[PDB]
């Protein structure tokens, strides 16, 4: 209890060593175990959404969909969502519109490491359970 | 009790157009009232339950895809012809090369136009107003329904940004709580090493 | 271009629905042309621009204010407290139109009519057109009913995953704070033990 307004007297709690931070996170999720927590359970998955009328293509957006929350889901539990379908990619989500499924499936064999191609109840299974469910059944 | 009105033609007058207006009650399969008219004379028939359904055993095959096939036909290739005096209408579906009858109506005609033609059109611009009001209707509604998604989408939002507060707030530096006692230990430690 | 049908009732006939028939580009100032039938006749007339200026300027009212009349009275939008009323003689293919206020009639113009030659021609088009509209008013409401079930499936689920996402963060802290306090606790022991040492020594 006493750590509740024992935080917010603390002056000006930006301290120390406060801005190059990107490295300095994944430690602290590394070292203090940040990582052993359902809203950090897709903490080491790469999405790509399925949100663009054309892949890679950063303002085809297709903005309105319920598309939108799950990418917030995703970022709330620890996922990296990423807008560029890179090298670096390990998943794909596709919601209601498989206009472009073929275009994925025929990218993927261009990878080194090939990504995952899956639909959305995955996560929100994964979420609504507080448990990682497995991408196969999601599969396609 | 429904109906339904489709402009058509016949091979008999082929520069014309003709109006064929059904009439059935609950289904088509019920049997219905059968209309038509050039826009001068008064032409119906009424066929029902028991010979409609002997229809699809005249020919043998099922009355699903033979009732589909009348709907595709009469409701909007097909090829209809009607003769005024024996009053006999038939319509046949016409295939690739080759062709097989499908349907064929002895009506009876009827003694008033102009009334038939009155409340087709009354129907008609019924049906658009009704419509319409439904359009309005389903309109106001599903606008509602957006913008109680969106405000969901800001409280949503407005959550998540507490919930990142208050992540930070106890994390990313304020773990140098743990990390003073960190530090008392090795100045304890050390000064245990030098005393 | 503009048209406009509209169901009547001649005095004359009771019974009958005649129908007023209005073609006209836009506006019905500039002329146009009319068609009456009752489903077995059908009759044609027309009227041109100067036609309506005389006709409003012998009423002495404005034209075009006494066109937003026209607009009531033939294409129909007259109002609850609005009573028109028309009277056409079939034999003289002479129509005209009135509107009634203190209990009296009160004639708003009057056309010369002639009766058409092909009356299910006129009826045929008139008709094609009006399926026409009544379908494509079909077509938009179906589409309508799709996106409106969208959305009210929409506003469930998020609104359901709101409320559980604010029961969670609520439920954050407490874990992290005995997740805190358990180590800092053994961190203590450990603060003990050293301190006691360095006491002693």
């Amino acid at each position: 209890n006493q750590l509740k307004e024992v935080f917010s007297g603390i002056k000006n709690s930006n301290e120390q060593t406060p801005e190059e931070m990107a490295s300095l996170i994944a430690d602290l999720e590394y070292r203090y175990s940040w990582d052993c927590s359902p809203l950090s359970m897709f903490r080491r998955h790469t999405v790509y959404l399925d949100s663009y009328a054309v892949i890679n293509d950063l303002s085809t957006k297709n903005e309105g969909t319920r598309l939108a929350i799950k990418a917030l889901e995703l970022r709330f539990h620890g996922a990296k969502v990423v807008s560029c379908l890179a090298e670096g990619v390990s998943h794909v989500i596709i919601g209601e519109d498989h206009s472009r499924v073929a275009d994925f499936k025929a990218f993927r064999r261009t990878f080194k490491r090939k990504f995952k191609i899956l639909k959305e109840s995955w996560v929100t299974d994964s979420i609504d359970k507080c448990e990682l469910q497995e991408e196969n059944q999601y599969l396609i | 009790m429904e109906r339904k009105i489709s402009r058509i033609h016949l091979v008999s007058e082929p520069s014309i157009t003709h109006f064929l207006q059904v009439s059935w009650e609950k289904t088509l399969e019920s049997g219905f009232v059968i209309t038509l008219t050039d826009g001068h004379s008064a032409w119906t028939g009424t066929v029902s339950e028991s010979e409609i359904s002997q229809e699809a055993d005249d020919m043998a095959m099922e009355k699903g895809k033979y009732v589909g096939e009348l709907r595709k036909a009469l409701l909007s290739v097909y090829t209809f012809n009607f003769s005024k005096e024996s009053c006999y209408f038939f319509f046949e579906k016409n295939l690739k090369d080759v062709s097989f009858r499908l349907g064929s109506f002895n009506l009876e005609k009827v003694e008033n136009p102009a009334e038939v033609i009155r409340e087709l059109i009354c129907y008609c611009l019924d049906t658009i107003a009704e419509n319409q009001a439904k359009n309005e209707h389903l309109q106001k509604e599903n606008e509602r329904l957006l913008r109680d998604w969106n405000d969901v989408q800001g409280r949503f939002e407005k959550c998540v940004s507490a919930k990142e507060a208050l992540e930070t707030d106890l994390y990313k530096r304020f773990i140098l709580v743990l990390n003073e006692k960190k530090t008392k230990i090795r100045s304890l430690h050390n000064k245990l090493l030098n005393a």
